[PDB]
């Protein structure tokens, strides 16, 4: 919302009627990020020692 | 006023502009709106 | 540049597990590698 | 350490990886300058200069041009993330075998 | 700032900016910077919180 609208007050109502496009792009963010650690830990954490 | 082959231009600078008389007594703008005229600040008019 | 893109909304996420972390399990390794194979 | 010191292409396969991703942020916010036949990038002066039903036409096409500037970036993400899945599922490999 | 409308928090500049210069912009051609129209004073301005 900020990347789109900044602070405008206005465009913040406008791209209310454009979709869930936002809740996509943000879980799609969210899996990722996730995925990054779970990465990590399977290569270095193999040691329960 | 002059004649249209030969148009006389007048230069307004270094003054506070009061649209409100143009409005109170053909008007037409361009790339702005009549009832913005007067929150704007121009470089010359 | 980080805050200029902090400035328009993007921003950067910290891992869990630290450099120090990481260091920790590759040491735990090598000790094992070395000593009991 | 001759060998690495020596060789700053060495290490090429994780500088790349910060290269990346640090290259889409800034064309990411470059985008935002962008008008696509708008009149102007700055909403602020669009609603300043034009009325109101003129300035929502001028503002859909920068709603448009950005949303579709953040779909391009998560895809490519998406993309890059599951290379290097596959880069961190052959380490752990190794780790295991070697 | 002579109609320049946004919203943000304003502070002391160590930008030198030249003797014709009224404002700066970043990367993404927004204004990052304005002199004040009495004082001469330039100003910085960066988002809130």
């Amino acid at each position: 919302t900020m990347y789109i609208c900044g602070d405008s007050t206005e465009c913040s109502n406008l791209l209310l009627q454009y979709g869930s496009f936002c809740t996509q792009l943000k879980r799609a963010l969210t899996g990722i990020a996730v995925e990054q650690d779970k990465n990590t830990q399977e290569v270095f954490a193999q040691v329960k020692q | 006023f002059a004649s249209v082959y030969a148009w006389n231009r007048k230069r307004i600078s270094n003054c506070v502009a009061d649209y409100s008389v143009l409005y109170n007594l053909t008007f037409k703008c361009y790339g702005v709106s009549p009832t913005k005229l007067n929150d704007l600040c121009f470089t010359n008019v | 540049l980080i805050c200029a893109q902090k400035f328009k909304g993007l921003t950067v996420l910290p891992p869990l597990l630290t450099d120090e972390m990481i260091a920790q399990y590759t040491s735990a390794l090598l000790a094992g590698t070395i000593c009991s194979g | 350490q001759d060998s690495l010191s020596s060789t700053p292409s060495a290490l090429g396969k994780l500088q790349d990886v910060v290269n990346h991703n640090a290259q889409a942020l800034n064309t990411l916010v470059k985008q935002l300058s962008s008008k696509f036949g708008a009149i102007s990038s700055v909403l602020n002066d669009i609603f300043s200069r034009l009325d109101k039903p003129e300035a929502e036409v001028q503002i859909d096409r920068l709603i448009t041009g950005r949303l579709q500037s953040l779909q391009t970036y998560v895809t490519q993400q998406l993309i890059r993330a599951a290379e290097i899945r596959a880069s961190a599922n052959l380490a752990a490999t190794k780790m295991s075998e070697c | 700032f002579n109609g320049l409308k946004g919203t943000g928090v304003l502070t002391e500049s160590n930008k030198k900016f030249l003797p014709f210069q009224q404002f700066g912009r970043d990367i993404a051609d927004t204004t990052d910077a304005v002199r004040d129209p009495q004082t001469l004073e330039i100003l910085d301005i960066t988002p809130c919180s």
